[PDB]
């Protein structure tokens, strides 16, 4: 998994997301895009898979978009019980969907994802519409959260996150490549097609990549864009 | 080949929750049994007996709305609900292969 958020010079915020899944080819056949509608209006959209009614890559059209990366640290043996415990205590995919349904603004969604409570370790990447409205939320072991927002005035116009931390994070070829590619393309004139170039660079795209998607919640037709922006890889 | 976009669906929140995913399940019914069988293999074997036991207690983890959706999904797919609940809770169990640790 690779989640990217970038704000260009014009102020547009782009959310790119690659989903890497070990059970790659079977999942491609059941990858779907969904519009959740109520009273004839799209409340929120998301990518999911047949049998899964939660959302891990989704958008509140016009307001914000969100993607969740699993977070894998060492000592999987030592902590497996605690991992299963928090996953049952607060189901992750349905928590995300509940936020998309009941939180209307970027600021409201970021606070909901930052509440101090049991939550499975993960990275929640949220993209907005206003300035610096792009954040990586680090859900830590096992109830705290840290936020790392955009700082365009400090020349911090993009955020990239995958699945790891500590040494393994700094050595992730997916994360390193995406950061190099964003710097090559540069902040100015960075658009959704630039995000497509980044997400398609090897090894950001790799043998386990199920789909690549781009979300721009700030667009006046963000729902229409998201409905055709996802690519199931061959 | 050239158009590799995911199929689009509208999930009507005004419909009863047990009926919302009918069309999605009907369109992918061919693939669902193999996905389930292959996903379960990623759960560590020592913890599989616990997952199935805990997953039957569906009323403890989800709102009534989500409960009815999961039950509707299990009815339309013809697959045991405990397995469907387990996969949804262990959202990343098949994302990152960790069976070599066991
Ligand atoms: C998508 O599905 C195809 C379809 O294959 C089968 O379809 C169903 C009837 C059911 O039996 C599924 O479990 C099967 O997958 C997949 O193509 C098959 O891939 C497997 C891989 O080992 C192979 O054994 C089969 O011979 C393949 N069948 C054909 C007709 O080619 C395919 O792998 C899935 N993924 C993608 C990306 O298409």
């Amino acid at each position: 998994c690779t989640s990217i958020v970038a704000q260009n010079s014009a102020g547009q915020i782009i959310h790119g997301r690659n989903l890497d899944y070990d059970m790659t080819e079977l999942l491609k056949n059941i990858t779907i895009h969904v519009d959740f509608v109520r009273n004839g209006t799209i409340q929120y959209s998301g990518l999911t898979f047949a049998l899964y009614n939660g959302v891990l890559t989704g958008q509140r059209p016009g307001e914000y978009s969100v993607s969740l990366n699993a977070r894998y640290s060492g000592a999987y043996i030592d902590n497996i019980l605690m991992e299963f415990y928090t996953k049952f205590k607060r189901p992750v995919s349905f928590f995300i969907r509940d936020v998309l349904e009941n939180q209307a603004t970027y600021t409201e969604a970021v606070d909901a994802f930052s509440r101090t409570h049991l939550f499975s370790p993960s990275y929640i990447i949220v993209a907005g519409i206003k300035k610096n409205e792009g954040v990586v939320i680090s859900r830590n072991r096992w109830s705290a959260a840290n936020v790392y927002p955009l700082n365009v005035d400090a020349n911090q116009w993009f955020l990239v996150e995958t699945n790891f931390d500590n040494w393994k994070k700094q050595g992730d070829d997916r994360r390193i490549t995406a950061i190099q590619k964003l710097k090559e393309l540069g902040r100015r004139n960075f658009d959704e097609k630039s995000m497509v170039e980044v997400l398609s660079t090897v090894p950001v795209r790799n043998n386990l990549t199920v789909f690549s998607t781009v979300m721009v919640p700030g667009l006046p037709d963000s729902a229409d864009y998201f409905r055709q922006s996802t690519w199931i890889l061959p | 080949k050239l158009d590799r976009k995911p199929r689009h669906y509208e999930i009507n929140l005004d419909e009863p929750p047990s009926q919302r995913w009918n069309q999605v399940i009907k369109d992918h019914l061919e693939y669902l049994p193999g996905v389930v069988e292959e996903t379960k293999k990623y759960i560590p074997k020592p913890l599989q007996p616990f997952v199935w036991w805990a997953a039957s207690k569906i009323d403890r983890y989800f709102t009534t709305e989500i409960q009815e959706e999961l039950k509707g999904i299990a009815s339309e797919s013809g697959l045991p609900i405990g397995e469907i609940v387990g996969m949804n809770i262990l959202y990343d169990v098949a994302a990152f292969d960790r069976r070599h640790i066991f």
